[PDB]
């Protein structure tokens, strides 16, 4: 999600996630998440304690 | 040939005017060049650090007076060098500070709600602010207990004050409203309001 | 009135005769820039800046101009020149030409709804015959396609003359970029090949890199400039006095540690450095900067880094060479480390010497091959005008690999079209087809033109064209006359396909579709509101 | 519809004022070339005064308002560049042969065929250069002193290059070198060329070692030593400020006075570690405090501080030493010999290191004793001149006679062509041979002497072979064989003139539309 005063995403961290292969994408409104949601069903996870395959949808 | 001899007499057509203009304007862009070299030994304070590539002769007269001027100029400066975290005084005490706050000092009084990223990013950008300008009392709390059940849809309100007048108003967000705004665009407000002298793009 | 005021208003076929003017207006300017044979355009800034331009895409760009439906067209000819670069030209001439036809057939009072109509279904047909009657096979022919396209494309560019030598030089810079990006379809992208300008010797001996070379200087000359065995590390982090962050304060009680800290940063990177060239890396290539000493460790050991790279050439240069962008030393696990598994290979890489500079030339990366150019230019503005026309062909070539179907440029396809949709519009009921019909007309101008730019007769020219034309679509049995066109140096109607006259279809393919749809976006007006300035 | 201030012009207008600039800026810098040279003088527009005869160097100090002349201006630059001499022999040659293109193009002609003709044409007289192409051996220095001096004859300092072209060859080697034993390399950013006012020419030579306008940087420091031991430092000596902040928080009773021996300490160990591999010079770019300075009083060292950093880059290569960024990493391969002198000499009123190299330099440093930073400009200029035209027969042993005989020559082949072939292009092609030839009538306008008889006789002479080296006698405006007269220029000098003069001609002659009064997007 888009931060403020915080980067949402780390320099080291994406370095990590280009080593693990994963997609990389950071700065998505505020509002049109919840749109997402009724999109592809997926949950914000606020705290990676809460994180969990239920906050996690799938794709083709 | 005829013109001319109207000119000598008469004034019935104007055609020899306005030839003073650029020349005056050229003067003065030939005079103002010299004000490069006129203040070059007047301004760095690091040339006695420049040896060997600013030093020609040394009259020690005008120069270490130079050098007397430039420590009580940085004496001056340092003394001042008292501030730089953002502070949460209380209601209770805020006639104190409104009022008896010191003469000659600008007071950033900063009232706002914590909650909202506009508030948040604002409160995050005078607290950077705080680590260049110690020399500017900033003050933050909750509106609340500094103004009785104050509207809350008047956030992030910046005041200015000396000596109890208003000197600078920034009310609301309507004149910060966009995650998009950035330090130098809040220093230059601040500067606009006649307490900081620095350079902006825009 | 009509409670409009503080402004200003128009109607009737008035305004839409001036929606003629502007549009008809900006054609007349680039009348002399048309496909193969055209003349340059001077213009100057207000500094006074020295350009010079041949295709109108560019020339229209650094032109100011009003009444927004010429800012329609520029778009336009914006879109066309990003869609093809080739034929983005004509596309201005050919609107304005539609523009006047229907104002006109307005003007014989008909329904804008026919004209409308009229003219989007003879643009669907006549696409669909230029996909399918109207181009000319490529795909068997074999490194010579490739340079009779790029001879037909910069012809209207100042090279042609020595152009050959040019277009090889080009094309083999291409023919070799075969990478599959999607694997499971190998593509030629652009930008990843270097133009980069020297106004010294000749164009007539310009320069192909069998390598790649790109504009860096050694930090210090006591550093070798030239190393014949080279092994590349390149990193996206750049190299300085280390802060850890402001986030991390420092504070000690005793002063006992100033000697240690005031060490350690710097221990930090020299021991970063000795991680770095103890594994053999000769090559170190930083977007970033870096300072002295690190370069004095360097040339104590003797290895090569050049700092202030810019990012995306950093990438391309590691993908040529095999290396691996890297932006940190940090591993799979926290404690940092280093590893060769990153060491780009190229044979040598020298710092050469052109005109009165120098740049980094590498050669045979041991990982695959790429190449660049060096253009000999002779004063900067000439290599302005060279290096878009190698931007242009660039796309053009990589157009005519994406689709090896041509169309015979130049403007024989004009009068091909026109003959084919005048053939149509006679075979129903519905006065559209005068519409219909009128577009085929309007085809009918880039040819002419071209001869009026050649100064020779176009009125028979043409006329003995759409006559092979007409004869070829009313008789299929010399359908093949559709192999003649006009040879704009001596005013002869000739076989286009034999001296090489080419250019993709899908050139004219999105012609037809841009010009159409600008058409009717433009024509739809009839009226006009004003709103007084501030 | 269009803006309101922008004029856009065509026609046969565009194309007039294009070839009536060209033929003005080449009647304006037309008599400076050969012997007889006149010597021009121009005001910059800061408020300057400079005088100067060859071409760019000049014509880089004139603002104008049509474009073309800027055109002209920057390939003034190009042959600056590219060839440093004969400057003002491509910018005649293109004038004049754009004025021979003018006349053709009010006859009914279309630029197509006129550029076919030029690709044609310079195909055909480069080829014919490179039959008549002679090399000869670079290795003998009185070959090359009579190029200096056949170059300089077109320079009014000729009267001292006796000595002076000399002086000229001695840095084309000493500067010499290659990198790693190949891609030789001679760099005149190493030919660092510096000034001293007053004194006679003769005086002024290249010095075998470096020259830097420094002094002593303390008095009870030693003003000579026959034999210092090199060493350069890229690091301050003074304390260094880290990178990040820590705002010592003094609690116990006493730190302060700590503080000051630690850092007194480590200014010892550090110097002390330099001392290590005992020097007898110190030299850095940075400022030094004195203890630095207190401490190698001990090792009797030179210290030497605030350099410039291409000068650090001269040095080094002079000495051959290397550059150290830490006393902790000083070991021995760095530290450089060959200072075979060393000497603090007040010139003038001015203070200079003299350091005398007694081994092989690569990088060599001018004396230029004078009258006036204007004059000395110019033999600096005329000097570069002469270094770069040495390298350039270095590195291609290339001659052909001097005197422009060679253009007369050449213009006889392409006639002979012109007869061989067959077209209406060949027109042009003889006229702009014609208009090769604009430099021996300028030769004689310089000598002001009889003009066509010569001429003829000239022209005659060369039709025919065994005369190509026969060439014009500036000196008393006579026709004599170059064989004995000495002026030779290298062949790539000349390609370069003919490529850039046609090449600009191209350029100059496709032009229809000008727009005039945008503005930058």
């Amino acid at each position: 999600q888009k931060s403020i005063l915080r980067d949402a995403l780390s320099d080291l961290a994406l370095h990590f996630l280009n080593k693990m292969k994963i997609m990389v994408i950071k700065d998505i409104e505020r509002e049109d998440i919840e749109f997402i949601c009724k999109t592809i069903g997926t949950k914000p996870v606020a705290h990676i304690d809460q994180f969990t395959a239920d906050m996690l949808g799938s794709a083709e | 040939e005829w013109n001319d001899i109207l000119r000598k007499k008469g004034i019935l057509p104007p055609k020899e005017s306005l030839k003073e203009l650029e020349e005056e304007a050229e003067e003065e862009q030939r005079i103002l060049q010299q004000s490069v070299v006129k203040t070059y030994e007047d301004m760095t304070l690091e040339e006695l650090e420049d040896h060997e590539d600013e030093f020609n002769e040394e009259d020690e007269r005008a120069i270490e007076m130079y050098r007397r001027r430039r420590l009580a100029e940085w004496k001056a400066t340092k003394l001042k060098n008292k501030f730089g975290e953002v502070l949460e005084i209380s209601g209770k005490d805020y006639v104190q500070e409104v009022t008896k706050a010191g003469e000659g000092l600008w007071v950033i009084l900063h009232l706002y709600k914590q909650g909202i990223p506009l508030c948040a990013l604002i409160n995050q950008h005078l607290s950077g602010l705080a680590r260049k300008f110690p020399d500017v009392k900033f003050i933050k709390a909750i509106s609340t207990t500094c103004i009785p059940n104050y509207p809350d849809r008047n956030l992030p309100t910046i005041f200015v004050y000396l000596e109890g007048d208003i000197k600078a108003q920034f009310i609301g967000p309507l004149v910060f409203g966009g995650m998009n705004l950035t330090r130098d665009e809040l220093e230059w407000k601040l500067s606009e309001s006649g307490a900081i002298m620095t350079d902006l793009e825009e | 009135g009509p409670l409009s005021v503080f402004g200003d208003r128009s109607t009737g076929e008035t305004i839409r005769s001036q929606n003629v003017m502007a549009a008809a207006s900006i054609a007349n300017i680039v009348k002399s820039s048309l496909g193969p044979v055209g003349l340059d355009k001077m213009l100057v800034d207000d500094i006074g800046d020295v350009t010079i331009t041949n295709d109108g895409a560019t020339i229209l760009k650094l032109l100011e101009v009003e009444h927004p439906a010429a800012k329609v067209l520029c778009e336009l000819a914006d879109l066309q020149d990003k869609e093809v670069g080739d034929g983005t030209t004509s596309v201005v001439i050919i609107a304005a030409e539609l523009l006047k036809n229907a104002d006109e057939l307005v003007k014989q009072k008909i329904h804008p709804t026919s004209v409308i109509s009229g003219y989007r279904l003879a643009c669907k047909e006549a696409v669909r015959y230029i996909n399918e009657n109207l181009i000319v096979n490529t795909d068997e022919l074999g490194r010579d396609c490739l340079i009779n396209a790029a001879k037909t494309s910069m012809s209207s560019k100042i090279i042609g003359i020595n152009g050959d030598f040019f277009a090889n030089m080009v094309v083999d810079a291409v023919l070799a970029i075969k990478y599959t990006d999607i694997r499971g379809q190998p593509r030629y992208p652009v930008n990843s090949v270097n133009i980069l300008k020297a106004h010294g010797r000749s164009q007539m001996e310009s320069m192909l890199i069998s390598g790649y070379a790109l504009n860096c200087v050694v930090g210090s000359q006591g550093m070798p400039k030239r190393i014949v065995n080279a092994k590349i590390a390149c990193l996206d982090f750049s190299l300085q006095k280390t802060k850890m962050k402001l986030g991390v304060q420092v504070v000690i009680t005793d002063p006992e540690k100033l000697d240690q800290i005031r060490q350690r940063e710097s221990d930090i990177t020299k021991e970063r450095i000795q991680k770095i060239l103890a594994t053999g890396a000769n090559v170190i290539l930083t977007t970033g900067g870096i300072d002295d000493m690190c370069l004095k460790y360097f040339v104590e050991a003797g290895a090569m880094a050049v700092r202030r790279v810019l990012k995306r050439d950093l990438k391309r240069i590691a993908k040529a060479s095999g290396a691996t962008i890297l932006s940190t030393l940090a591993n799979l696990e926290g404690e940092e480390t280093f590893e060769a598994a990153m060491l780009g290979q190229a044979e040598e890489v020298v710092q050469e010497r052109i005109c009165d500079d120098e740049l980094i030339l590498i050669k045979n990366t041991k990982a695959r091959t790429s190449a660049s150019i060096i253009l000999r230019g002779a004063n900067d503005f000439m290599c302005d005008e060279m290096e878009r026309s190698l931007h242009d062909a660039l796309c053009v070539v990589k157009r005519v690999l994406e689709s090896k179907s041509v169309v015979p440029g130049g403007g024989a396809v004009e009068a091909a079209l026109s003959i084919y949709l005048e053939n149509y519009a006679t075979s129903m009921g519905s006065r559209e087809q005068l519409a219909i019909a009128e577009f085929a007309r309007s085809l009918l101008v880039i040819p002419n033109t071209l001869a009026v730019n050649a100064a020779q007769d176009s009125t028979d020219l043409v006329a003995k064209l759409r006559a092979f034309h007409n004869e070829a679509q009313v008789n299929p049995e010399r359908k093949n006359l559709k192999w003649i066109g006009l040879d704009l140096s001596n005013g002869k109607p000739r076989d286009n396909k034999q001296a090489g006259v080419f250019e993709p279809t899908i050139v004219k393919v999105k012609s037809l579709k841009f010009a159409t749809e600008a058409a009717i976006t433009i024509l739809r007006i009839d009226d006009l509101i004003k709103l007084h300035p501030e | 519809v269009l803006s309101q201030n922008t004029k856009r012009e065509s026609g046969r207008k565009v194309q007039s004022g294009n070839i009536n600039a060209a033929k003005t800026i080449a009647d304006i810098i037309r008599t400076c070339l050969g012997p007889k040279s006149m010597m021009k003088m121009l005001l910059d527009p800061m408020g300057g005064i400079v005088m100067t005869n060859d071409g760019n160097a000049i014509l880089r100090e004139i603002q104008v308002q049509h474009p073309a002349a800027k055109s002209m201006i920057e390939i003034s630059r190009t042959q600056d560049e590219e060839v440093g001499d004969g400057t003002t022999s491509v910018i005649i040659l293109a004038g004049e042969m754009l004025s021979v293109a003018e006349h053709f193009l009010e006859q009914q002609m279309h630029p197509t065929v006129v550029i076919s003709a030029y690709r044609k044409a310079l195909d055909d007289m480069i080829s014919t250069l490179k039959k008549i192409s002679i090399p000869v051996d670079i290795s003998d220095s009185d070959m090359m002193l009579n190029i200096i001096n056949s170059s300089i004859t077109t320079k009014a300092i000729s009267r001292w290059s006796s000595l002076a072209c000399n002086i000229a060859l001695d840095a084309v080697k000493m500067v010499q070198f290659e990198e790693n034993g190949r891609k030789e390399i001679d760099i005149k950013k190493y030919a660092r060329v510096e000034k001293i006012p007053g004194g006679i020419i003769e005086d002024s030579c290249v010095l075998r070692g470096v020259m830097i306008n420094k002094d002593v940087t303390h008095p009870r420091m030693r003003r000579y030593i026959k034999n210092p031991r090199i060493v350069l430092l890229d690091s301050s000596l003074e304390y260094k400020k880290g990178e990040s902040q820590t705002d010592i928080e003094i609690t116990r009773e006493e730190d302060f006075t700590r503080i000051l021996q630690m850092e007194e300490e480590y200014i010892q160990q550090l110097c002390e570690d330099i001392i290590q591999l005992k020097p007898d010079v110190v030299i850095t770019e940075k400022g030094i405090s004195d203890l630095a300075q207190h401490y190698l009083m001990r090792a009797n060292i030179t210290a030497i501080r605030r350099v410039r950093k291409t000068d650090n880059n001269r040095i080094a290569r002079a000495c051959g030493a290397r550059i150290v960024s830490r006393p902790e990493e000083l070991r021995e391969d760095d530290v450089g010999t060959g200072a075979g002198l060393l000497e603090i000499k007040k010139i003038g009123d001015e203070y200079f290191t003299f350091i005398t190299d007694c081994k092989d330099p690569k990088a060599c440093t001018i004396l230029l004793r004078g009258a006036s930073k204007e004059i000395l400009s110019e033999v600096e200029r005329n000097l570069q001149d002469a270094m770069q035209v040495c390298r350039n027969v270095l590195l291609d042993p290339q001659l052909v006679p001097g005197g422009g005989a060679s253009e007369m020559a050449v213009a006889h082949a392409l006639t002979e062509k012109s007869k061989a072939m067959t077209g209406v292009e060949q027109w042009p092609y003889r006229a702009v041979a014609q208009a090769l030839e604009v430099i021996p009538r300028t030769l004689i306008q310089n000598c002001g002497a009889s003009t066509i008889r010569l001429l003829t006789s000239l022209r005659a002479k060369h039709t025919q072979e065994n005369c190509e080296t026969w060439g014009v006698n500036g000196e008393t405006g006579t026709l004599v064989d170059m064989k004995e007269l000495g002026i030779w220029e290298p062949l790539a000098v000349k390609l370069q003139t003919y490529k850039t003069a046609v090449e600009t001609a191209v350029l100059l002659l496709r032009i229809d539309d000008i727009v005039s009064g945008h503005k930058k997007k």
